């Protein structure tokens, strides 16, 4: 009922942090995302795993380390953790120089073209945009494509928030409830603690009416045969 | 405050 968390390693998390884009892309330069990449560094480091961060990475780049990545040998590691920190649109994050499909991304760690993390937890956690909607708040043995866990930061079409000088919204609140609840709950418990977090505690400000006092719920994609214990 |  618990995934086996017991092997040698955690496994590893990579974090890609994309700040400045091609000027030609037409791309605004993501402020407050190193605080995200840095405190996501400790977060995962802390919960015993290989973190490796990767900044301003073209599409190009994107694919091929994700594609190096799902061709190690991952026997000896219990899980794999994904957070991709960019601008984004429904089911695209983007390189620095254009999209890339998030399918084709999370494709490569597929049970059946991972052979070494079938059967482990596959976790994605998404800082980025699925579109430009605001919230104006109110008052084979085993399936392939199981054993993957998706954390976006937004509801599908909406805008995600990132504050400049804290980092974003839901990396902030994914950390801090990481940091108090990973030796407590379970992994969807942990992000449901986020789901609140995010949904209460901010909100947009703004001298643009159009994007002032708007809000933001996170969306958990599971599709976990098991429970998650960090510890 | 900005939108990703």
């Amino acid at each position: 009922n618990s995934y086996k968390m017991d092997y040698p390693e955690m496994g590893l998390c990579i974090i890609i942090n994309n700040k400045n884009f091609h000027k030609s892309t037409g791309m605004t330069s993501r402020s407050g995302t190193d605080v995200d990449a840095a405190n996501l560094r400790e977060t995962f480091r802390n919960l015993k795993y290989e973190v490796r961060n990767k900044n301003d990475l073209t599409r190009e780049e994107i694919v091929e380390l994700m594609r190096d990545v799902s061709k190690e040998d991952h026997s000896k590691r219990s899980s794999f953790v994904c957070v991709l920190l960019s601008h984004g649109e429904a089911g695209i994050i983007f390189g620095t120089n254009g999209p890339v499909d998030l399918k084709k991304i999370t494709n490569f760690f597929r049970g059946d073209r991972c052979r070494s993390l079938t059967g482990k937890p596959k976790l994605f956690i998404i800082q980025a945009c699925r579109g430009t909607e605001l919230d104006c708040g109110i008052e084979h043995k085993i399936p392939v494509e199981a054993d993957f866990l998706y954390a976006y930061s937004t509801a599908p079409g909406y805008y995600s928030w990132r504050n400049s000088k804290d980092g974003s919204w839901f990396i902030q609140s994914l950390c801090a409830m990481l940091k108090q609840y990973a030796d407590k709950l379970e992994f969807m418990h942990i992000l449901t603690r986020v789901n609140r977090k995010v949904a209460t505690e901010f909100e947009s400000f703004s001298f643009d009416a159009t994007f002032h006092a708007k809000k933001q719920i996170p969306c958990i994609h599971s599709m976990l045969t098991k429970e998650l214990y960090f510890y | 405050d900005e939108v990703d």
